[PDB]
């Protein structure tokens, strides 16, 4: 602020302002608030909870099963060399 | 009517104070910045949102 004499900034906005109105008033909001509408314990989803494979290992059962049988052919004997 | 039969329109408040007293086409300038054009002949719009 810049105060100018003899031109001096008036000393105050004084007693001829207009009031313009009473309505200043807000009135308190008086309420009651209910919000009670029957809740049913559940939801349906498409999935939740779960945690999808990506890939799976590969996996498997097992069997065995037989017999120990056989038809053979042997080496003819031979001359021993030494001992 | 396209605001011809309008001197203005405002919003006021208890002390005679306006907040914004305009023609109609200063009103319908700041109508043209919300839905980037004009709402019908003879409807007019304010945002207090």
């Amino acid at each position: 602020a810049l105060i100018n004499p003899q031109f001096p900034y008036a000393g105050p906005v004084p007693i001829p302002g207009p009031a313009p109105t009473e309505t200043m008033p807000l009135l308190n909001y008086r309420v009651e608030g209910r919000i009670a509408g029957i809740q049913q314990a559940r939801q349906f989803m498409p999935f939740l909870q779960g945690p999808h494979r990506a890939v799976a290992e590969q996996t498997y059962h097992a069997i065995g099963t037989g017999i120990q049988m056989g038809q053979t052919f042997n080496q003819p004997l031979i001359n021993t060399q030494e001992g | 009517n396209a605001g011809t039969d309008i001197n203005y329109l405002s919003q006021r408040t208890a002390n005679f104070s306006d907040t914004r007293k305009l023609d109609p086409k200063t009103w319908a300038a700041q109508t043209r910045r919300r839905i980037a054009t004009d709402f019908p002949k003879g409807v007019y719009y304010c945002d207090n949102r």
